[PDB]
């Protein structure tokens, strides 16, 4: 157990533990859910309507400091029907801390921008809806960010094609480059590599 | 721990201040600058006389790729497909069937070159030592198709690099 | 290398040698080690910055 | 014939002043370019060959295509590419550029800048050693040298 | 604020699929056979949505 | 062991050759065919049988650990010789 | 001194087999020193090394003039240096293939081949496997 | 009721207006395109493409979806015109350089497979 | 069908159409075009070619790897034909020269080397062939390009029976000599019309166009032994094509007559330049000759091509030749020319 085994710290769960239920008590109307995960990080589950004042709270509050905004990101699950997990990642400077908040949202729903709370978050926001098609109300400049000029979808949806669906090459009769759909000379071959046998007991779900 | 990059502050006495004067009025440090590039220029270069001379390199050196035989001129190669299940960029492709004598033996065996990110993760995978990442690196083509390589072209390299190969080989794998 | 050879592959002596060892080389340079379900954000101080992934 | 043997020599001497001042466009795309910059640099020193850079199309000869082309970026290329006065040559650098490398399989990536542009040299790796591209670069000379316009010309 | 939506949900118009990929493919809802040379039925579990398989055919080079 | 098509290109040992009305012949016109040459059968075809005083010999291809995974090989069976599925040696106790 | 400078200079000249020996070489490979000849290749390369130089410039090969079939006077490449004395001329060992010869094999190549891109021996992809469908061959006899 | 939450029109008849306003500004743009990209097709040609590309999705029966097809709309026309897009994203609306694949039953099966 | 010749795929640059073909004069104007529409649909393009490598690049983006193979040729050498057709099922013929050079006249490359061509294709098995002529191909015509036109489109006929025979008539494009041919005479301040081209009708037919046409007759099963007749929508008189051209390039439009034996003369004193000439006496003679009508003859709508008009395509050419002051006119700003049709 000793030398292959990756180490716990039980101070930094009790601390964290005990900050997601100040979290929680304080902010009883958009909290759903906190955990603390196995190598001591916290998450918070929230309701979207409350994405600007939890990220408020956060920021500005003399206890929690989390004042800068390391990363936000969407997550695709299809089979929910609340498609996309809207991931925010801060960090606080004074408490040496970091801390998750999660929300939900679907294809015609849109999520309030947090630009007033992070700057950060403008091109973040930007490249959840060039990627993910999430809208963000009251953005101050929402538009693609990665994707090329006039390209049609989102490409980190679970159901978009890996290779996308048009290809461009350059032709001379027109004499400019064109987008054209895709054909392959080797199409991507698809492998099967999940084992039959579970691997993980700890996660096993019930059998329905 | 920490320290301050530009927390200093002058000093104001009147040779200071005059040493300051003469350094902005006859441009000091300037000529510093001067004396630092006359110093490089009396230095000798560091270029190579290419190609009569080469760059070091090291029996790991990822190059062009390999299929290897055993002594007796038979195939190490038994078409087992590890290394076209770890290609990272899906640039092995592999087709196989029981020989004339039974024996277990790819019928074809191609590399894309212009696919291949050459990781080497082929040759870490390979059982027998059958596909190897030899030293060549000045293997530049005229054309794309050139680059689509086959199993005779790789038998052929083998072949071919083979007395490199084994003693490149010879000197790191009692590193793996 | 961690000596763990459900993750880390084994010295390619002992997966000429051990049958434990090939079958191991074999599954994780075929189908790979799995990983247990759950995520994380981990930072280091790269050169340009904090450098992220989560 | 006299006039074979004008045009032979004519042609050699315009050969030999083409491979000898090879001017490539200020170009890069991704990691590729820092192995040119290392066959700039002063172990590999490409300007010993007469192979400078500069940084507008119309000054330069040979552009090196050194990284991964995108959809978004093709058009650029393809641009600065026809900005080139003629004779012109590219040199498509590492495995992104080649056929697509890494990213083959993509939606945003071109599959081999060579959809977009002629290409005349190719160069294996991901990336090719800055003695990998001096390589490359010499085989194009070389390329040029065997080039015989005037005598097209005079057989025509 | 609520606006009270009568329709059936419909997203096709923004998901940016070419029509050809959206009208005349047929998508196949099943949970996996377990396959017949193991017993481990941990691939069982699980839905899967996939697609009509089209023509595959061999290039001129390299076949 | 290479043998040329009633066409004039050489068989590869794979024993793969265009046929007469295949188009794709011209993208060897003013050029060549690879056909790496050493016929990996025929090399191995030319080994020697050894001989060995044991039911169950072992093959590692030679080199140690720069060959193949050891097997073992049974040599029970009198009318044939043990094979390596890896190497493709062969092996026979002293018969008749 | 500065004269010593410039008799070294001299023996330079002197040592490269004479004026014309000393300007084949400085037109040939833009270099004129002295080295220790470590050996000769089949193909007609010599590979010479002086340790006194900085790790890079201390191994060099004056290619031949005549490989396989082409005139390499001037044009020469790396491609041409043979896989033993490969190893050797990237510093990947430091024995010479005369002191310490590689394995030998029925199957390695005896002649060395450079880079053929560009030329009629260039490497053609092809498919190397069989027809997977066979068609059905109608009768050559009439029917009726 | 199904509890949605809109995203600027309540009813139709807002997203109508917003489609109204989105077409007058193509509408007007498209001579500006066409002398700036210095596209070979004539005024009347882009008016036609715009009208097709808006009546592309006539059968849209939800206020959410139109709302976010007027969203992608206007940032279609921002790109273009601020000349971030090049006269190879205008043209591609055009497909000059494909084939027009046949939709009746008989040429379908003389080509191949695909129905 | 030759399985390794049976059409896969979605006819795109990755698919097979089943189509081996061999361009003579694919480094041309019309021969660009035909390549790129060939290797767009994923046919096997066999290139011959006697220039400089160099002026065959253009071609390499224009089909998927392995689909364009280059190869030198002779076109006295008959040995090379063979080579180049050996594994064709079809060849297009696009070899041509508006002038005659030292080495070739017109004889030779619009009858020796077509018959060459038709007479190995036939030997080696080759299905179908593709010969371009001209519209106003005549035995006694005025100039001998169309002479010779004439002569070898008997003598392919002859050499290959089931041959496909394509008469165009001043095919125009982006690197045509026809409309870039009248731009560029503002460089002499005046343009010089023969009875200031009121005797003379025009009817130019665009290069994609013909690029399509010849495809579709390859596609065509019933195509085999006809002969077709490539046009445009309209016909115009001389001077009012010109006066459109020079209305659409915004260059003030000097017309002036001037004398046959003036402008042969001048024809003959342009044609002593060793490099390509700007004109010839035969190039004058066929600008001030009248397009042929022939009626009888299967034209582009046959092959299921409708004709683009000048009116559609004038700009794409006539822009480059404007000043920078009018270099962002629009195409419908200019009045289409008058048509003299019936
Ligand atoms: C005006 C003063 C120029 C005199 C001079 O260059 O002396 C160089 C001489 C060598 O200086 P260094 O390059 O630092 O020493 C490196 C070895 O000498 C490097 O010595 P080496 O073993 O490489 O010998 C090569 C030899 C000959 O090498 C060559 O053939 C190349 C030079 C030909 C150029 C024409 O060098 C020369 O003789 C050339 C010296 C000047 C001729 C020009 O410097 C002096 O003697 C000092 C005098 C004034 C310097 C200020
Ligand atoms: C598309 O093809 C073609 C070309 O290729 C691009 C040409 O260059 C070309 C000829 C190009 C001309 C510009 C050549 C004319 C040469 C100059 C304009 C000088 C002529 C004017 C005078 C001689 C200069 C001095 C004035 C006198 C009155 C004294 C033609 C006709 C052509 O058709
Ligand atoms: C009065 C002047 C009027 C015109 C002014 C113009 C200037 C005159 C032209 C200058 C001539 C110099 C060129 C000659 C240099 C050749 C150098 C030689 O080494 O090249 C060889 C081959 O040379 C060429 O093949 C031939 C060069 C010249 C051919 C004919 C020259 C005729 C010029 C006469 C004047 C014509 C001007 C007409 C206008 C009046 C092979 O070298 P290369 O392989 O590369 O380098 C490999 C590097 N290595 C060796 C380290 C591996
Ligand atoms: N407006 C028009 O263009 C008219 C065209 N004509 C006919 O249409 C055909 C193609 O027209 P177009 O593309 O415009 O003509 P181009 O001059 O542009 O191209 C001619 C082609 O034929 C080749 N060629 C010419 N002479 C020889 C030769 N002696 N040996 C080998 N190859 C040669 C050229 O190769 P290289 O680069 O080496 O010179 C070139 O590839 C021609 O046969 C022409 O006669 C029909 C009516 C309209
Ligand atoms: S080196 Fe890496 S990318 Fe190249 S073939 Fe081997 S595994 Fe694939
Ligand atoms: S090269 Fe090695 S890993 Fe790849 S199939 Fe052959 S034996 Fe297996
Ligand atoms: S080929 Fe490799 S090194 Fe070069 S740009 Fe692509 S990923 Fe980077
Ligand atoms: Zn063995």
């Amino acid at each position: 157990t000793r030398p292959t085994i990756r180490p716990r710290n039980d101070v930094v769960h009790k601390q964290l533990s005990a900050f997601g239920q100040y979290v929680a008590e304080i902010l009883p109307k958009y909290v759903q859910q906190v955990q603390v995960s196995c190598f001591n990080e916290l998450e918070i589950f929230i309701h979207p309507d409350g994405v600007i004042p939890v990220l408020t709270f956060l920021r500005d509050h003399t206890n929690a400091q989390f004042k800068s905004l390391a990363d936000l990101t969407a997550v695709d699950v299809p089979t929910r029907q609340n498609r996309f997990e809207i991931v925010y990642n801060l960090l606080s400077l004074r408490f040496n801390s970091r801390i998750r908040v999660k929300t939900y949202t679907d294809e015609l729903t849109p999520i309030e921008s947090s630009v007033t709370v992070y700057k950060a978050a403008n091109w973040y926001e930007r490249e959840i809806w060039d990627m993910f098609g999430v809208f963000f109300a009251n953005h101050p400049d929402l538009r693609r960010i990665l994707t090329d000029y006039g390209f049609e979808g989102h490409p980190f949806r679970k159901d978009f094609p890996l290779s996308g669906y048009v290809e461009l090459r350059y032709d001379d009769e027109v004499k400019r480059v064109v987008a054209e759909p895709v054909e392959l000379a080797q199409e991507f071959r698809k492998f099967d590599l999940n084992s039959p046998w579970e691997a993980f007991p700890a996660y096993r779900q019930p059998p329905e | 721990t920490y320290k301050f990059v530009n927390m200093r502050e002058p000093s104001m006495d009147m040779k200071s201040v005059t040493d300051r004067a003469a350094q902005t009025l006859l441009w000091t440090e300037l000529v510093r600058g001067l004396g630092m590039t006359l110093s490089y220029l009396f230095r000798e270069p560091a270029t190579i006389n290419y190609p009569f001379e080469k760059g070091p390199l090291s029996p790991r050196f990822r190059g062009e790729h390999a299929l290897r035989r055993y002594p007796s001129g038979e195939e190490r190669c038994i078409a087992c497909k590890l290394c076209e299940a770890v290609c990272p960029a899906q640039a092995i492709t592999i087709e196989a069937e029981p020989r004339a004598d039974g024996s277990r033996r790819t019928t074809r065996y191609d590399i894309d070159m212009t696919k291949c990110i050459y990781c080497g993760f082929c040759q870490e995978a390979c059982p027998v030592d059958a596909i190897v990442e030899g030293p060549n690196f000045e293997f530049s083509t005229e054309t794309h198709e050139e680059l689509l390589y086959n199993k005779e072209k790789l038998l052929n390299n083998g072949d071919k690099w083979e007395a490199e190969i084994a003693a490149n080989i010879q000197a790191d794998y009692l590193y793996r | 290398k961690v000596d763990d050879a459900k993750v880390s592959p084994p010295k390619r002596a002992e997966m000429k040698t051990s049958m434990e060892s090939l079958i191991h080389h074999f599954k994780l340079y075929t189908e790979g080690y799995q990983v247990p379900p759950g995520a994380t954000y981990t930072a280091i101080e790269a050169p340009k910055g904090e450098f992220g992934v989560y | 014939s006299r006039g074979e043997y004008v045009v032979a020599k004519l042609d050699d001497l315009v050969n030999w002043a083409r491979r000898s001042s090879l001017w490539p466009m200020t170009f890069g795309l991704a990691c590729c370019a820092v192995e040119m910059m290392h066959m700039a640099a002063p172990r590999y020193d490409m300007d010993r060959f007469g192979v400078v850079f500069r940084a507008s199309p119309r000054q330069s000869d040979v552009m090196i295509v050194a990284g991964t082309l995108t959809n978004k970026m093709a058009p650029a290329l393809r641009k600065v590419y026809d900005q080139m006065p003629e004779p012109r040559y590219v040199v498509s650098m590492g495995s992104c550029a080649n056929g697509g490398g890494y990213y083959h399989y993509s939606y945003s990536v071109v599959r081999g800048c060579d959809r977009i542009v002629p290409v005349d040299i190719y160069v294996p790796g991901c990336p090719p050693t800055a003695e990998a591209l001096l390589y490359g670069i010499l085989q194009l000379q070389r390329k040029i040298k065997r080039e015989k316009r005037l005598r097209i010309w005079y057989r025509r | 604020q609520l606006i009270a939506v009568d329709e059936k949900l419909d997203i096709t118009t923004l998901t940016g699929v070419p029509e050809e990929h959206i009208k005349t493919r047929k998508v196949r809802i099943f949970v996996p056979a377990r396959n017949n040379m193991q017993s481990g039925v941990n691939n069982t579990k699980k839905w899967k949505m996939e697609f009509d398989t089209r023509e595959r055919w061999e290039n001129p080079l390299m076949g | 062991g290479v043998r040329t098509s009633p066409t004039g290109e050489k068989v590869t040992h794979t024993g793969q050759a265009y046929d007469d009305g295949d188009y794709r012949r011209v993208r060897f016109s003013d050029r060549q065919k690879e056909v790496n040459e050493n016929f990996a059968i025929d090399l191995i075809a030319e080994q020697p049988v050894s001989e060995v005083g044991s039911r169950v010999i072992s093959c590692d291809g030679g080199g140690g650990a720069l060959g193949h995974p050891r097997v073992y090989i049974n040599l029970d069976k009198e009318t044939k010789t043990g094979t390596c599925g890896y190497c493709g040696l062969q092996f026979r106790q002293p018969h008749h | 001194e500065l004269v010593q400078v410039l008799r070294r200079g001299l023996q330079q000249v002197s040592g490269h087999g004479g004026l014309r020996g000393y300007l084949r070489v400085l037109f040939r490979a833009n270099d004129v020193r002295v080295g220790t000849l470590v050996g000769e290749d089949k193909y007609g390369n010599k590979y010479y090394e002086d340790n006194k130089q900085f790790f890079g410039r201390h191994r060099w090969v004056i290619y031949t003039t005549e490989m396989n079939g082409r005139d390499t006077f001037w044009d020469v490449d790396g491609s041409m240096v043979p896989p033993e004395w490969h190893r050797w001329l990237h510093c990947m060992t430091d024995d010479p293939p005369t002191t310490k010869p590689p394995t030998a094999r029925k199957y390695i190549w005896t002649n060395h081949k450079f880079n053929v891109s560009g030329t009629p021996q260039q490497y053609v992809p092809y498919s190397t496997t069989r027809k997977k469908i066979q068609e059905w061959v109608p009768p050559s006899t009439p029917y009726k | 009721g199904t509890s949605v939450k809109p995203i600027f029109s309540r009813d139709m008849n807002e997203a109508k207006r917003r489609v109204r306003e989105l077409y007058r500004a193509w509408y007007r743009e498209v001579p500006n395109t066409v002398h700036l990209f210095q596209l070979d097709i004539s005024v009347k040609q882009g008016r036609d493409k715009v009208r097709e590309m808006f009546m592309k999705n006539a059968h849209v029966t939800d206020p959410r979806v139109v709302d976010l097809l007027v969203i992608k709309g206007k940032m279609e026309l921002e790109e273009t015109i601020n000349v971030w897009k090049q006269r190879t994203h205008i043209m591609r609306f055009f497909h000059e350089t494909e084939a027009p694949r046949p939709t009746d039953f008989l040429s379908k099966f003389y080509v191949g497979h695909d129905p | 069908l030759h399985h390794a010749l049976i059409p896969h795929g979605k006819g795109g640059r990755s698919s097979v159409s089943g189509i081996v073909a061999t361009v003579f004069g694919a480094t041309g104007f019309l021969g660009r075009y035909v390549v790129n529409h060939l290797g767009r649909m994923g046919s096997q393009v066999i290139v011959p070619y006697r220039c400089e490598p160099y002026d065959t690049m253009h071609l390499r983006p224009m089909g998927d790897l392995g689909q364009i193979i280059f190869m030198e040729w002779n076109g006295k050498d008959k040995d090379s034909i063979r080579k180049v057709v050996e594994h064709s099922n079809v060849v297009i013929n696009l070899v041509g020269r508006e002038w005659e050079t030292k080495n070739f006249d017109f004889e030779d490359v619009f009858v020796k080397i077509p018959h060459a061509i038709a007479q190995v294709s036939k030997e080696a098995g080759v299905e179908k062939l593709i010969h371009i002529s001209h519209l106003n191909a005549d035995i006694k015509s005025p100039s001998r390009y169309l002479r010779s036109k004439a002569v070898g489109e008997k003598e392919v006929r002859a050499a290959f029976p089931e041959a496909t025979i394509i008469k165009p008539s001043d095919i125009f494009g982006r690197e045509d000599r026809f409309l870039n041919y009248f731009a560029s005479m503002r460089w002499f301040g005046g343009v010089p019309l023969i009875s200031l081209g009121k005797e003379t009708v025009k009817q130019p037919v665009y290069i994609v166009d013909v690029s399509k046409g010849i495809i579709n007759a390859i596609k065509d099963p019933d195509a085999k032994g006809k002969t077709f007749a490539f046009v445009g929508p309209n016909r115009y008189l001389l001077f009012d094509l010109v006066q459109y051209i020079f209305a659409v390039a915004y260059r003030p439009f000097l017309p002036y007559p001037l004398p046959h034996f003036a402008y042969r003369w001048v024809g003959r004193l342009f044609e002593v330049s060793p490099f390509e000439p700007w004109t010839t006496r035969d190039k004058v003679e066929r600008v001030h000759m009248s397009d042929m009508t022939l009626p009888h003859l299967p034209g582009l709508e046959d092959l299921g091509i409708q004709a683009t008009p000048l009116e559609l395509k004038a700009i794409e050419v006539l822009r480059r030749h404007r000043t920078y002051r009018w270099l962002t006119s629009e195409m419908e700003d200019v009045k289409p020319a008058k048509t003299v049709n019936i």
